[PDB]
């Protein structure tokens, strides 16, 4: 049931600083008040991140991006628009692929043989008689077979209302693929701002290490699409969210651990002579 | 009579990464001519029993 | 599985939920969460100089 959309306004890409963001815990040990120098894959300070947005002026961005050495993904949004990711090497039935999707009731992680659509997306419909927003579309993949790893969580229910205002949620993820392990580090911050990433400091903690054992070179982002009576392949409305992507590089860092065992500051040992 | 239910991969483009699994059954191209998804001369099935 | 020698004495600290061992500046064993009765009792050296 794959559908390829038509209404899309052309727009040049945008680039942004990285500030001091995208640092994670490299070990699970509890250390207190320790200045530790390490060498690992990190996001360089004040690097060049790429900007994509979904606003409605017909902007709906979900291209295929490389996965050279693990990525840093930042999402600024007020409503739940960004729904997940797909990782792979060719994104067709010839090779295995990984899919992480929140379908508003459960979060699903599957490593199968997928046949992905050209423009994968999720959908939400708005009803005026009872003013309800409900999930009504899963136009992601056509077929799935020869699956190896499958995981679904406990059921829940989240809000799908298209609220209007400022971006109240910033979510940061670091994705790595080492020795057959897909490592995901995550962090969440509440904000009240618009149009840009807040400069500051990140404190991403480990989230999951999935033993999937596949080969990953490309990835794509799966968003949500709004449909209502105000509007097929043209009768749709975008939301309001933004996501920034950056690539990790082999660097040397100097991490600082406070008395509570938390990372509070870091120094990138490649930026300026003072560092 | 022979048990033929166990298989192994004979040809690949490059060596595997540690703890990596590959179950694709694409036709391997040994020669310079393209295989076009069919077996023949210098075009072998990657798995054997 | 962590073996050692010393004198056992009650004390207190706090751990993150996915953390069990806590080291020192000298990279020795400071703190450990007891498995049966979930407490945060630690260890002190025995020999006196
Ligand atoms: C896609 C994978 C995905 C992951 C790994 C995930 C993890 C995750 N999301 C949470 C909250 C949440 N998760 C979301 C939503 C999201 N947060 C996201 O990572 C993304 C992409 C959304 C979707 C837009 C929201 C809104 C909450 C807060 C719910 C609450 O506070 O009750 C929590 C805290 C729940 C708890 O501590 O009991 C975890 C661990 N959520 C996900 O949806
Ligand atoms: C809110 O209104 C919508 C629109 O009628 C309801 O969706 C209908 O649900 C029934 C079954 O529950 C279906 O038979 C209809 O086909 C649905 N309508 C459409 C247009 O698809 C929805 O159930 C309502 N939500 C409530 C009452 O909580
Ligand atoms: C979308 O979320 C729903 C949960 O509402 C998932 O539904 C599961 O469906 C299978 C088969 O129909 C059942 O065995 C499960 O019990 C359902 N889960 C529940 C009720 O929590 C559904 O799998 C999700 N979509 C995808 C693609 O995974
Ligand atoms: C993981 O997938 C990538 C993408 O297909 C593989 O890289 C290709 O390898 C072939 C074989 O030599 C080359 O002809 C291509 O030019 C490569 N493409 C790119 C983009 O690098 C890679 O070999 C795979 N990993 C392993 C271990 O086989
Ligand atoms: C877009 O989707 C349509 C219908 O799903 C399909 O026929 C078409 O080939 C797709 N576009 C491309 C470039 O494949
Ligand atoms: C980032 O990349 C773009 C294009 O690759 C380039 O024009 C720009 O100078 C780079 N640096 C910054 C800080 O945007
Ligand atoms: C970083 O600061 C601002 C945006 O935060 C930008 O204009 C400036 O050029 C950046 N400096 C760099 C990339 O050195
Ligand atoms: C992959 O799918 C094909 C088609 O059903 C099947 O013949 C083959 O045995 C499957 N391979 C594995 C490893 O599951
Ligand atoms: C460590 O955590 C405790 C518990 O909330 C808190 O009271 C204390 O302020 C924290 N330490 C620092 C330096 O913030
Ligand atoms: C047995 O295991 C339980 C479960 O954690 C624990 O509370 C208890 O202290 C352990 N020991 C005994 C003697 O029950």
């Amino acid at each position: 049931q794959c559908v390829n959309l038509t209404t899309r306004t052309q727009l040049p890409p945008a680039y942004t600083n990285s500030s001091t963001r995208g640092v994670y815990y490299p070990d699970k040990v509890f250390r207190s008040s320790v200045l530790h120098l390490t060498q690992d894959l990190f996001l360089p300070f004040f690097s060049n991140v790429t900007w994509f947005h979904a606003i409605h002026i017909k902007r709906f961005d979900n291209p295929v991006l490389p996965f050279n050495d693990g990525v840093y993904f930042a999402s600024t949004e007020k409503s739940n628009i960004i729904r997940g990711w797909i990782f792979g090497t060719t994104l067709d039935s010839k090779t295995q692929s990984l899919l992480i999707v929140n379908n508003a009731t459960n979060v699903v992680i599957k490593v199968c043989e997928f046949q992905f659509c050209n423009d994968p997306f999720l959908g939400v419909y708005y009803h005026r008689n009872n003013k309800s927003w409900m999930e009504s579309e899963f136009r992601v993949y056509s077929s799935a077979n020869n699956c190896t790893f499958e995981y679904v969580s406990q059921p829940f229910l989240m809000d799908l209302e298209g609220k209007q205002g400022n971006f109240k949620n910033l979510r940061e993820f670091v994705f790595k693929n080492i020795d057959g392990y897909f490592k995901i580090y995550s962090k969440h911050t509440p904000i009240n701002l618009v149009r840009d990433l807040p400069p500051g400091f990140s404190a991403l903690e480990p989230l999951v290490d999935l033993p999937i054992g596949i080969n990953i070179t490309r990835f794509q982002t799966l968003l949500a699409l709004h449909r209502s009576y105000l509007t097929s392949s043209s009768g749709w409305t975008a939301g309001a969210a933004a996501y920034y992507v950056g690539y990790l590089q082999p660097r040397t860092f100097l991490l600082k651990y406070n008395e509570n065992g938390t990372i509070t500051d870091a120094v990138d040992c490649s930026l300026d002579p003072l560092s | 009579g022979g048990n033929y239910n166990y298989l192994y991969r004979l040809f690949r483009k490059s060596n595997l990464k540690p703890f990596e699994r590959d179950i694709s059954t694409e036709i391997y191209q040994a020669g310079s001519t393209p295989c076009n998804g069919v077996e023949g001369f210098n075009c072998y099935f990657p798995l054997q029993s | 599985g962590l073996t050692g020698t010393g004198v056992l004495t009650e004390s207190n600290k706090k751990f993150l939920p996915f953390q069990q061992f806590g080291r020192d500046i000298a990279d020795t064993t400071d703190a450990v969460r007891d498995p049966q009765t979930l407490e945060i009792l630690d260890i002190t050296p025995c020999s006196f100089g």
